[PDB]
C-alpha cells in the first residue's frame, strides 16, 4: 500500500493511526495544502497536505 | 580523498574541468531550503532568505540545499565529493524551511531576488502539483531576462497517458529534468510527459550534507543540479552564448535514450554541448 484516497478529509489523528497500520517505518510530516516541496525521493515517507480545517486536503502518497 | 560521484563522470564534466572550464564566474542560485556555507567542500558566494522564520540562508535546517549545491560545485580538492562546476558562484537562495516546504510566494521571491542579482543560472529542485499565474510569471521573467532556468520534473511516475511533470518544471520556459540510473535506465519515481525536457542522475546520488557530511539521495532533485551546473560550464567556456544558446546546446547534444515522453531529448553530455555548432539561435 502506498496510496490512501480513503483519508481525504480525514483528521491528521486519523490519518497518522491508518497509515501507520499499513506501514509502519512511515516518516509522516505535516504541510499545509498548496505548498512547493523538495524533490527527493524517500520511499519511506508520506507527507500529509492539509487545509484550513486542518483535515487532508490531498490524497496520500509514499515519497 | 575525494571521490567524484558516478552522475558527474557520466555526464562528461571532467572532460571540461581538464580544458579549464570549472563555472568560474557564472553565478548559480540554488533555490531550496538553504545551503550550509560551512562546509569544508563547498564555497557560497552569497545568499539570501525569503523564509520568514529562518532569516539565515547560510544554516540549511533541512539537509536538500546542501545537497543539491554539492552537485552543482563540490570544491575540487582532496576531500569529499566533486560538483559539475567547482568554481561556480554558488548562492543561497532559501525558500524552503526545515520542513521542506514553502509558500508559493517565497518561491516567487526568491526568483525576483535571483533576477535582481544578476544570476546567470537558476537551479530549482522542487515543485508543486498546482500552478499559479505568478508562479509562471516569474520564471517568465526570468528567461526574458537571460536566465537559464532548470527546474526538477516531479516524482509523480506515470499515470496513462497524461503527463505528470509539476510545477515550475511543466512551464515552457523551465528545463524540466528526469532521472536515470548509472545505466541510463529511468527511475520508476520519476515524471513524464509532453514537458520533460532532458534527464541527468537521480539515482543514489553522493553529495554534501550539513555538518561536514556527505550521503545519497534520490529523486529528479539531484537530476536537476547537474544540469544547472552543466550550465554553467558552458558559460564559463562560451560567456557570450545567450540562455537560449545553453539551453539549444544541451538538448540537441543528449545522448538518445528512450521514448521522449519518458526521457525528453535524453541524457545530457555538457562535453558534446560545449562543443556545439548552433544553426537555429
Ligand atoms: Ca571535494
Amino acid at each position: 500500500k502506498t496510496e490512501w484516497p480513503e483519508l481525504v478529509g480525514k483528521s491528521v489523528e486519523e490519518a497518522k493511526k491508518v497509515i501507520l497500520q499499513d506501514k509502519p517505518a512511515a516518516q509522516i510530516i505535516v504541510l499545509p495544502v498548496g505548498t512547493i516541496v523538495t524533490m527527493e525521493y524517500r520511499i519511506d515517507r508520506v507527507r500529509l497536505f492539509v487545509d484550513k480545517l486542518d483535515n487532508i486536503a490531498q490524497v496520500p502518497r509514499v515519497g | 580523498a575525494q571521490s567524484v560521484p558516478y552522475g558527474v563522470s557520466q555526464i562528461k564534466a571532467p572532460a571540461l574541468h581538464s580544458q579549464g572550464y570549472t563555472g568560474s564566474n557564472v553565478k548559480v542560485a540554488v533555490i531550496d531550503s538553504g545551503i550550509d556555507s560551512s562546509h569544508p567542500d563547498l564555497k557560497v558566494a552569497g545568499g539570501a532568505s525569503m523564509v520568514p522564520s529562518e532569516t539565515n540562508p547560510f544554516q540549511d535546517n533541512n539537509s536538500h540545499g546542501t545537497h543539491v549545491a554539492g552537485t552543482v560545485a563540490a570544491l575540487n580538492n582532496s576531500i569529499g565529493v566533486l560538483g559539475v562546476a567547482p568554481s561556480a558562484s554558488l548562492y543561497a537562495v532559501k525558500v524552503l524551511g526545515a520542513d521542506g516546504s514553502g509558500q508559493y510566494s517565497w518561491i516567487i521571491n526568491g526568483i525576483e531576488w535571483a533576477i535582481a542579482n544578476n544570476m546567470d543560472v537558476i537551479n530549482m529542485s522542487l515543485g508543486g502539483p498546482s500552478g499559479s499565474a505568478a508562479l509562471k510569471a516569474a520564471v517568465d521573467k526570468a528567461v526574458a531576462s537571460g536566465v537559464v532556468v532548470v527546474a526538477a520534473a516531479g516524482n509523480e511516475g506515470t499515470s496513462g497517458s497524461s503527463s505528470t511533470v509539476g510545477y515550475p518544471g511543466k512551464y515552457p520556459s523551465v528545463i524540466a529534468v528526469g532521472a536515470v540510473d548509472s545505466s541510463n535506465q529511468r527511475a520508476s519515481f520519476s515524471s513524464v510527459g509532453p514537458e520533460l525536457d532532458v534527464m541527468a542522475p537521480g539515482v543514489s546520488i553522493q553529495s554534501t550534507l550539513p555538518g561536514n557530511k556527505y550521503g545519497a539521495y534520490n529523486g529528479t532533485s539531484m537530476a536537476s543540479p547537474h544540469v544547472a551546473g552543466a550550465a554553467a560550464l558552458i558559460l564559463s567556456k562560451h560567456p557570450n552564448w545567450t540562455n537560449t544558446q545553453v539551453r539549444s546546446s544541451l538538448e540537441n547534444t543528449t545522448t538518445k535514450l528512450g521514448d521522449s515522453f519518458y526521457y525528453g531529448k535524453g541524457l545530457i553530455n555538457v562535453q558534446a554541448a560545449a562543443q556545439h555548432h548552433h544553426h537555429h539561435h
